[PDB]
């Protein structure tokens, strides 16, 4: 399974293993336990647009 | 911003907006965290001091939600060059931190060789601010975006009087009357990825603003990643 092929089904980052893809994300987010979702921490994460207002 | 449209609430969260004495904007910055801001080394020498200015949408309104943040520390990338803008970036350390809220929250850092491979590769990146709305014109007091093409390495350097390094990238039209401006310079170039926003460009230089045969030039920042990341230690 390859990262070029809808990101390997990954949120944010992909990279490749042997016969694997491996998913990640960026600070402010915790891979979901799917190994596919990346879950805000807080109410602010980054890169995300500011459209429910708290 | 040459064309392009007006941002929307919540929309450019990340913009930040470089005051120099007077309270005017002469540059942008982007939010990384609460402490720091990424801006353009040039930037530096367009203003003797200046303040970070977060939240804004309206230079002529109070909304109520806008911050003023000073600067402890300018961290200049060593390699800065005045002549060609080479190494166009420099990080700021706030002297008090920002309170993310509504406008108001940093752009992500993505890894270097997933950038490569999947925000590059797309066919467009989003640039922001409060710059010229022509290129002999006046800055705009709204915050404006514009989706921006990205254009290959080969067309860029073609086009270019100056010369092209590979910390540059072009980003623009060829003939279409949309491009960044003088004010913007500094700001974000973000690439989307599945709704999230992640820093790919600095708004750098160009000749004149969305002149015929030429693009803008934004500093690659996949190239810096590991230099960002010691920067905010
Ligand atoms: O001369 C100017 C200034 C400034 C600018 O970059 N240029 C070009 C600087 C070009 N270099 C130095 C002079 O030779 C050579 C290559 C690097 C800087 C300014 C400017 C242009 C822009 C951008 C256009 C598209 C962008 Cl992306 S940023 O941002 N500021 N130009 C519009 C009005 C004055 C003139
Ligand atoms: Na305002
Ligand atoms: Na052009």
């Amino acid at each position: 399974k390859l990262c070029s092929l809808d990101n390997g089904d990954c949120d944010q980052f992909c990279h490749e293993e042997q016969n694997s893809v491996v998913c990640s994300c960026a600070r402010g987010y915790t891979l979901a336990d799917n190994g596919k979702a990346c879950i805000p921490t807080g109410p602010y994460p980054c890169g995300k647009q500011t459209l429910e207002r708290r | 911003i040459v064309g392009g449209q007006e941002c929307k609430d919540g929309e450019c969260p990340w913009q930040a907006l470089l005051i120099n004495e007077e309270n005017e904007g002469f540059c942008g910055g982007t939010i990384l965290s609460e402490f720091y801001i990424l801006t353009a080394a040039h930037c530096l020498y367009q203003a003797k001091r200046f303040k970070v200015r977060v939240g804004d949408r309206n230079t002529e309104q109070e909304e109520g939600g806008e911050a003023v943040h000073e600067v402890e520390v300018v961290i200049k990338h060593n390699r800065f060059t005045k002549e060609t803008y080479d190494f166009d970036i420099a990080v700021l350390r706030l002297k008090t931190p920002i309170t993310f809220r509504m406008n108001v929250a940093p752009a992500c850092l993505p890894e270097r060789d997933w950038a490569e491979s999947t925000l590059m590769t797309q066919k467009t990146g989003i640039v922001s601010g409060f710059g010229r709305t022509h290129e002999k014109g006046e800055q705009s007091t709204r915050l404006k975006m514009l989706e921006v093409p990205y254009v290959d390495r080969n067309s860029c350097k073609l086009s270019s009087s100056f010369i092209i390094t590979q910390n540059m990238f072009c980003a623009g039209y060829d003939t279409k009357q949309e491009d960044a401006c003088q004010g913007d310079s500094g700001g974000p170039h973000v690439t989307r990825f599945k709704d999230t926003y992640f820093v790919t460009g600095i708004v750098s230089w160009g000749e004149g603003c969305a002149r015929k045969g030429k693009y803008g030039i934004y500093t690659k920042v996949t190239a810096f990643l590991k230099w960002i990341d010691r920067s905010m230690k």
